[PDB]
């Protein structure tokens, strides 16, 4: 996953 | 203290995943246990404590691992998993  | 105290309950966090699009790929049970609730938009989740948001979940991503990867200063993460766990992921 990745930050937003 | 938590950024969002109202989502401090694991049960409330789990309930937020009723329309989660990735049940098999990343279980709501693991996401909620790791401090995350579903925003309701796409696969965007957020930690109640640090307010860190994560999206674009890939199959078999581990919620605690991703929590530690991206938000290692989270005190909920630290209290739950300990410093050794966080250090080992980095
Ligand atoms: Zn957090």
């Amino acid at each position: 996953a990745v930050p937003w | 203290g938590p950024a969002f105290p109202g989502m401090g309950s694991e049960e409330l966090r789990l309930a937020s995943f009723y329309d989660w699009p990735l049940t098999a790929e990343v279980p709501p049970e693991l996401l909620a246990a790791a401090g995350f609730f579903h925003t309701g938009h796409q696969d965007k989740v957020r930690c109640f404590f640090c307010y860190g948001g994560l999206q674009s979940w890939k199959r078999g991503d581990d919620p605690w691992t991703e929590h530690a990867k991206w938000f290692p200063g989270c005190q909920f993460l630290l209290r739950s998993k300990g410093q050794e766990y966080i250090n080992n992921i980095h």
